This record gives C-alpha cells, sequence and structure tokens, in this order.
C-alpha cells in the first residue's frame, strides 16, 4: 500500500511553535476563507 | 564575526533556545539574524547589537 | 484506487529557527 | 458601577494609532532586504 501525489508552486502560511515546530498551515488557494 | 558565511556585528551571548538538530539559525520578524550556532561546537549564541 | 489527502506532505523550506512567526 | 463592567468584559481608538505605527515600522525594516534592481541586498555581497 503506497500512495503518489505531486507538487506545484503554491504559497502557504506556517504556523511556528515556540520550540520552533511547524504545527499548523494554511493553503491560500483553498478557498475565500 | 564570521560564522561560515554569516558576516556580522554584535555582541554574543550563551542562548537557551532550543534550536532543533537541523536547524542552521534564529529568524526574527522582519528578517535579521539574531542567533547562530557554532559549527565546531554546536552552541547556540544570540547576537544583540 | 485514488484517495483524498487532507493536510499532508508539508516540509520545513530551509534552516533558520522561529518562534511564533506566521511565516 | 456599568462602566467598570461594560470596560472589564472599546479603545479601539487607541489601538488604531498603535497598530498603525507599528505596521509602518515593520514595513520599513522589510524593505532592508530588497534588491530594487541589484544582484543582492547586502553590501558585503556586492
Ligand atoms: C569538534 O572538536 C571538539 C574537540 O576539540 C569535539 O569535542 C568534545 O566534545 C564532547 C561533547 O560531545 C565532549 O564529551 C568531549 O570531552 C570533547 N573532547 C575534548 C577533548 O574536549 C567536538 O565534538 C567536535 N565537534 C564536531 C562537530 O566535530
Ligand atoms: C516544546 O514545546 C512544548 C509545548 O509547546 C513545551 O512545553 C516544551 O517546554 C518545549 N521544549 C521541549 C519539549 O524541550
Amino acid at each position: 500500500a503506497y500512495y503518489v501525489g505531486y507538487l506545484q508552486p503554491r504559497t502557504f502560511l506556517l504556523k511556528y511553535n515556540e520550540n520552533g515546530t511547524i504545527t499548523d498551515a494554511v493553503d491560500c488557494a483553498l478557498d475565500p476563507l | 564575526f564570521n560564522f561560515n558565511g554569516l558576516t556580522g556585528t554584535g555582541v554574543l551571548t550563551e542562548s537557551n533556545k532550543k534550536f532543533l538538530p537541523f536547524q542552521q539559525f534564529g529568524r526574527d520578524i522582519a528578517d535579521t539574524t539574531d542567533a547562530v550556532r557554532d559549527p565546531q561546537t554546536l552552541e547556540i549564541l544570540d547576537i544583540t547589537p | 484506487a485514488y484517495t483524498n489527502s487532507f493536510t499532508r506532505g508539508v516540509y520545513y523550506p530551509d534552516k533558520v529557527f522561529r518562534s511564533s512567526v506566521l511565516h | 458601577g456599568k462602566i467598570q463592567d461594560s470596560l472589564s468584559s472599546a479603545l479601539g481608538k487607541l489601538q488604531n494609532v498603535v497598530n498603525q505605527n507599528a505596521q509602518a515600522l515593520n514595513t520599513l525594516v522589510k524593505q532592508l532586504s530588497s534588491n530594487f534592481g541589484a544582484i543582492s541586498s547586502v553590501l558585503n555581497d556586492i
């Protein structure tokens, strides 16, 4: 069982923790919100 | 100072910020270098102005 | 078959640290 | 006694002048990393 996605040029908004890890993100080309 | 490419000026101080084992340096909002890691001993140091 | 990722495939764009900075 | 509740639970005109000044000071520093048509943004690289 395995999957294969592909990558495109997007723009994201990454939320950084206080230790410096990415905990959440926003894909800015999904919907109006 | 020059840290393997990073050229700058300032006071260096012992840090307490846990640089994740894979983070070369510290980035500050408005994008100015404010922490480094010493290549030889691998400890994080703040760079006050 | 095909399936739907939900929020998957996020990597650290590089070195550098960061605290609470919506980058 | 009701002023105290309504505030303890509105100062937008004071918040806006703080926000505007900070938003301008950040835009000033964020311009120290544009080329304006040069090879880099660092004088130690030119
Ligand atoms: C760089 O060289 C130094 C030695 O000059 C290495 O140091 C030792 O560091 C470890 C810490 O993990 C101590 O337990 C040892 O006692 C140290 N040795 C001495 C003689 O002081 C260091 O590990 C090296 N780092 C790299 C990345 O090569
Ligand atoms: C990592 O983050 C957690 C929660 O954000 C915090 O409690 C902890 O002190 C941090 N540092 C660690 C686990 O070394």
